[PDB]
């Protein structure tokens, strides 16, 4: 059995403008096996309404998924993605940086 | 440019937690067009791009029949492989299969693929000549002999060189407005001061399709990779893709650096400077 | 369009 830890990127669909609706994305890739837990967080709290793409994989057999939710960014609201996988000793949090 | 059609199939056993879950997805280039999920409501192959809705009921019935049969073969395979590798009935395991074809700018056959993985590593693969097999290990030799005796390769060759190529052409035609589009990247550069001593230049590419793109840094018109970071190309969620490349530079030296962008939607490659 | 064959390892 070959295991691989996920790469994680957290970003918006469109350039962020405060007070305008958008989509918050967390793209997880390069992982094996396929079982993975991904939450989007708003000020540290789990966002209830989150959708995801259908499980697919790359040339190297490693999996990828896009998790996404519609949201309206503001000045002061902080967003993040929290991921757990068998390869991680604890959950990994990546903060949304509007410039990354 | 060139195009591809690819199907991806994954099953995972979870002993004591029901029978295996199976997911199948089909793509033309970077655009998903069909899906099947063995635990979803419909129990049918389902559309995921507008142009595939041009297909009539015989198509949906046939594609559903084939994908359900494939789910059942993956179920049998999980059992077979546990046997081949002398494994316990207690662990979870994964089978994956991918196949499809590539065509060039003239829409003629370039290559075909048909390959299988068990637990995250190669198991068996059709070679490029579409006549012979690469077995990854001793266990896989058993499957190689089985498939050689049943003339699987010849059947796959006919599909890959024939049906696969023809149906890829049909889809490209039917979905021309979207599949044959080239959305050139919207590009810009940002600057952030790491300290008084260094700054980060970041070259952005947004809203592009297809996913293939090249971003490169140069210093004094010479290729530079040291002190650079390149992120994996990522989906925006709206059918387009995003990517950036960054370089860390000494303060006062930003003007020596250029970012170079190559994409099929561009008539000539772009150069950006701060 | 999927291939029209059933194969088991």
């Amino acid at each position: 059995m070959i295991q691989r830890t996920p790469k994680i990127q957290v970003y918006s669909r469109h350039p962020a403008e405060n007070g305008k609706s958008n989509f918050l994305n967390c793209y997880v890739s390069g992982f094996h096996p396929s079982d993975i837990e991904v939450d989007l967080l708003k000020n540290g709290e789990r966002i209830e309404k989150v959708e995801h793409s259908d499980l697919s994989f790359s040339k190297d057999w490693s999996f990828y998924l896009l998790y996404y939710t519609e949201f309206t960014p503001t000045e002061k609201d902080e967003y993040a993605c929290r991921v757990n996988h068998v390869t991680l000793s604890q959950p990994k949090i990546v903060k949304w940086d509007r410039d990354m | 440019g060139s195009h591809s059609m690819r199907y991806f199939f994954t099953s995972v056993s979870r002993p004591g937690r029901g029978e295996p879950r199976f997911i199948a997805v089909g793509y033309v280039d970077d655009t998903q067009f069909v899906r099947f999920d063995s635990d979803a409501a419909s129990q049918r192959m389902e559309p995921r791009a507008p142009w595939i809705e041009q297909e009539g009921p015989e198509y949906w019935d046939g594609e559903t029949r084939k994908v359900k049969a494939h789910s059942q073969t993956h179920r049998v395979d999980l059992g077979t492989l546990r046997g081949y590798y002398n494994q316990s009935e207690a662990g979870s395991h994964t089978v994956q299969r991918m196949y499809g074809c590539d065509v060039g700018s003239d829409w003629r056959f370039l290559r075909g693929y048909h390959q299988y993985a068990y637990d995250g590593k190669d198991y068996i693969a059709l070679k490029e000549d579409l006549r012979s097999w690469t077995a990854a290990d001793m266990a896989a030799q058993t499957t190689k002999h089985k498939w050689e005796a049943a003339h699987v390769a010849e059947q796959l060759r006919a599909y890959l060189e024939g049906t696969c190529v023809e149906w890829l052409r049909r889809y490209l035609e039917n979905g021309k407005e979207t599949l044959q589009r080239t959305d050139a990247p919207k590009t810009h550069m940002t600057h952030h001061a790491v300290s008084d001593h260094e700054a980060t230049l970041r070259c952005w590419a947004l809203s592009f399709y297809p996913a293939e793109i090249t971003l490169t840094w140069q210093r004094d018109g010479e290729d530079q990779t040291q002190d650079t970071e390149l992120v994996e190309t990522r989906p925006a969620g709206d059918g387009t893709f995003q990517k950036w490349a960054a370089v860390v530079v000494p303060s006062g030296q930003e003007q020596r650096y250029t970012c170079h962008v190559q994409h099929e939607g561009l008539p000539k490659p772009l150069t950006l400077r701060w | 369009r999927q291939a029209s064959l059933s194969i088991s390892v």
